[PDB]
Formats: C-alpha cells, structure tokens, sequence
C-alpha cells in the first residue's frame, strides 16, 4: 500500500486548489477513500469520504458546499476540489485507506502578501 | 463522540457474548452485533437462518453498494461466506452521524449462528492484518477513527457475571475505580500480550513462561471461556484440585462433560482458589496480576429449581491462550491501539453478594523471569 498526495500550495482567501492522491499496491477500485487534515496545535479533522464506486460521498460540516471529493478508479487517483478557501482551511491534507495514510500535502490560505 | 452516552450500550452475558445495537443502511435496519476483539470484519446475516430473528436485507437499503466480490472466513470450529459491500451505519448512543463502512452480508455458514445466541452479526475490532479477503478491506474501527475524529482507542466492560459497555474512542472514568495497569501489545493482529506466570491460590505453576505464549496469548471478547493450551490446562486443573478444601469436582467437570451441583445457597465458595495471570508492565522490570475469584470460573448454569449447578469456565485450546469473557467479566479492558498497549482495571460491576469477584494488583518484580516469554 502506497498513497501520495500532491496539489497543495499557498493561496489567498477565496482561492482554490485541486488535491490528488495517487494510490498503488492495492485494488483502488474496491477501496473506501478518505481525506483528513491536520494543522499544528489542532486535532486531526475528517474532511470527506467517498465509497469505492464514487456514488456515496460524505463531508464535514466545516467544508460542505466548498469542497468536492471525487475519484478516477481507472487512474488509481483520489481528488479533492477545494473552492472558496478560508484561512481556517490551512493544514496538511492526507488521503487514507484501511489505516494507512500518505505523507500529506500542505494547504496554506493567507492574505500575508 | 460522547463516552458517557456509551455506558450500558451492550446487552448479553458471558456464555452468549455481548452485543451492540447498530443501524445499517437507508432507511436504517437495526441489527444486534457481537463485539469481537478477536477478528477484524464487520459481518451480518444476509438471509434468514436458524437461531436468528433478523438479517440485513441489502435490497431495502438505498445507500448499499456491492463491491462485486465475496469473502470466506474459516475458523477452527466454523465458517461463513458473505457478499462484500459498503453502507452507512449509525451507532444510536455515542455518535451524531452515520459513517461509511465495509460490510459482509453472510449468505452461507457452517456452525456460526449457534443455539441461544441473541446476535445476528459480528463486529471485528482487531487489526487490519486479520481482515478478509485482505488487510486492504478497511476495518470498522479504522473507518470510525478516521471519520468520527476519535482517538484510536476503545474500552470494554462486561457486567453479566454480576449488560456491558463499549466505549469507542476512549476511557469512561465512571466504569472503574483504582488503577489502570498497562501491558504492551506484543504483536498487532489479535490483541497479543505477554503472560509471565499463572498462579493458583498463591502457588505459581512451575512452567517455563514460553508455555503461556507459544501459540499466542490474546484478549478476545468473542471467546466465551478462558482457553489454555493443554499442558497449561492440565497444570491448572491439578492445582485447583490440590487447593480445594474438600474435593468436589469429577474429571468430567474439568472437561465440561459434567455439571457440579449444590442445593440452593450451599455452594462452598470459600473452598476454591483464586486464579491469577501475571502480565508485563510497560516498564519491563515490573509486572502486575489480574485475579479472578471462583465465582468467575465456577459458572452458574441451569437440575431444577432446588439446585444450583455450575460448569467449569476454563477449557483446553489447540491454537491460542485466550483471555475470553471468563476473565473479561472481571475487568474494564482498554484496547489502546494508539499507544500499543492493553489496559486493565477491576470492574466495580464484577460483584456478587457484596463481594468483588476480581482483583488487580502490582507491581511485582520480573527479575526472576526471562526478559522475553514469547518464543524467540
Ligand atoms: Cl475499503
């Protein structure tokens, strides 16, 4: 099992990013997939979960309507489309399955030019 | 999670297991699910069957999704095969929302749904490595930790020998008094822990400590009895017989083929020895002991209204030393996956006729024990 997140960056409030998680070493098309986030000094926060065929999706109230989870089974990739970003969304974002997680991708939302 | 809301969320007793009510699918279907720390699949009856009232009908859940493969689980004394799917599950007491989990719906089985059981599914709470068809099938507790933002810890109290509680995500202070003692998890598959010594009436068995761990010593809420490897079992039976004030038990009693009966309120409890299991502390220089009184291993069973009959709460094993419900009825047990340790405290509910039927104590020195009792 290997998971690798990418797509993070430093954006302004109201910006957007598309996170990707590349999966290998297991049958991705049969895996429940989840995004979680964690910032320094805060507890881990569940973001969104997607069932294996992509039809069932669940979201944290903190991100509902702004973030959209999706996947492409044929490409072994999980996505998170993040719109209307807020400073409170700053964290490392990790994709997880079956107790395993990737190293994460940093998302920073800041007006400090 | 709200841990206080989880107090008394289990029903059942030792001989029949402890189960949690779970709501599965859309609209929810309520099932009674065996809490099993010895396996790692969430699996429920998918059809009618003898010995069950109810089953989960996938066709009636609008959110159920089929993964398009099956799973077959084989135990030493039973088996089942189910379809693997995903659906939303609610636990009515401690949580605010449903969660997306894997589920196997059983459509065939051999010696799995037994007479007298009140459950119709199992909740495997052991590690991913035991999950079938493989460790990639996310376990229920891994789903819950990930989606519910709880710590990777759960704890269990069984109150049948005195329902019970399954506290998902932590420890409930109201469920114990006195100290929690922690022993390391040696290997994360079952909850395998290291047994240093067994003691009967204060007399240590004179066995090499590897005899207690060669198969594997595990804590398993889905096993009814204390199961001991044959050699250990024989030594225990010899020591209990030696220690009984007046001899009461036939050979048939020790093997489970006879009951021991006494006329109502004549059971000579003072006649029988305490049994202690010594576990290594996180600091390897120390150990502690968990002790069960005769009332936990000389177990009430149905001779008519005039007699009280009893069955032996310990049996021989082939493949593991299993710390089952016989012992778990005495303790609040903390499965602290996050810190790779199992905690124990005496259960206040493990009382009968005004007396505790279990004890925990320590520390004891391990200086005269090998530094590793698991075969090397
Ligand atoms: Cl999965």
């Amino acid at each position: 099992v290997q998971l690798q997140e990418s797509g993070g960056g430093l954006v302004q409030p109201g910006g957007s990013l598309r996170l990707s998680c590349a999966a290998s070493g297991f049958t991705f098309s049969s895996a429940i997939m989840t995004w979680v986030r964690q910032a320094p000094g805060k507890g881990r926060e569940w973001v969104s979960t997607i069932g294996s065929d992509g039809s069932i999706t669940t979201y944290a109230d903190s991100v509902k309507g702004r973030f959209t989870i999706s996947r492409d089974n044929a490409r072994n990739t999980l996505y998170l489309q993040m719109n209307s970003l807020k400073p409170e969304d700053t964290a490392v974002y990790y994709c997880t399955s079956a107790g395993r997680r990737g190293p994460g991708t940093q998302v920073t939302v800041s007006s400090h030019h | 999670a709200n841990f206080l809301a989880m107090v008394d969320n289990l029903q059942g007793d030792s001989g029949r297991g402890y189960y949690l009510e779970m709501l599965i699918g859309t609209p929810p279907q309520k099932l009674q699910i065996l809490v099993d720390t010895g396996s790692s699949n969430f699996a429920v009856a998918g059809t009618p069957h003898s010995y069950i009232d109810t089953y989960f009908d996938t066709e009636r859940s609008s959110t159920y999704r089929s993964k398009g493969f099956d799973v077959t689980v084989k135990y030493t004394q039973g088996s089942w095969t189910g379809f693997v799917g995903e659906d939303l599950v609610t636990i009515p007491k401690g949580f605010n929302t449903s969660f997306l989990v894997n589920i196997a719906t059983i459509f065939e089985s051999e010696n799995f749904f037994l007479p007298g059981i009140k459950w119709n599914g199992i909740l495997g709470l052991a590690y991913a490595t035991l999950a079938k068809p493989s460790s990639s099938l996310e376990t229920f507790f891994d789903s819950l930790v990930t989606q519910a933002n709880i710590p990777n810890v759960f704890s269990m109290q069984m109150c049948g020998a005195g329902g019970g509680s399954l506290v998902l995500g932590g420890i409930e202070p109201s469920l114990y008094k006195g100290d929690i003692w922690y022993t390391p998890i040696k290997e994360e598959w079952y909850y395998q822990i290291e047994i240093l010594k067994l003691e009967i009436g204060g007399q240590s068995l004179n066995l090499d400590c590897r005899e207690y761990n060669a198969d594997k010593a595990i804590v398993d809420s889905g096993t009814t009895l204390l199961r001991l490897p044959q050699k250990v079992f024989d030594a225990v039976v010899e020591a209990v017989a030696r220690a009984s004030l007046i001899p009461e038990f036939s050979d048939g009693f020790w093997t489970g083929s006879q009951l021991a009966c006494w006329t109502n309120s004549e059971t000579p409890w003072s006649y029988f020895p305490k049994i202690s299991i010594y576990l290594r502390d996180e600091n390897s220089s120390r150990s502690f002991r968990i002790t069960i009184l005769p009332q936990l291993y000389i177990q009430p069973m149905m001779a008519g209204l005039n007699y009280e009959c009893y069955r032996f709460g310990i049996s021989p094993s082939t493949n593991a030393l299993v710390i089952g419900a016989t012992v778990m009825e005495g303790f609040y047990v903390i499965f602290d996956r996050a810190q790779k340790r199992v905690g124990f405290a005496a259960s206040p509910c493990a009382e009968i006729a005004g007396a505790a039927v279990s004890e925990i104590s320590g520390p004891f020195s391990t200086e005269d024990v090998a530094s590793n009792c698991v075969p090397a």
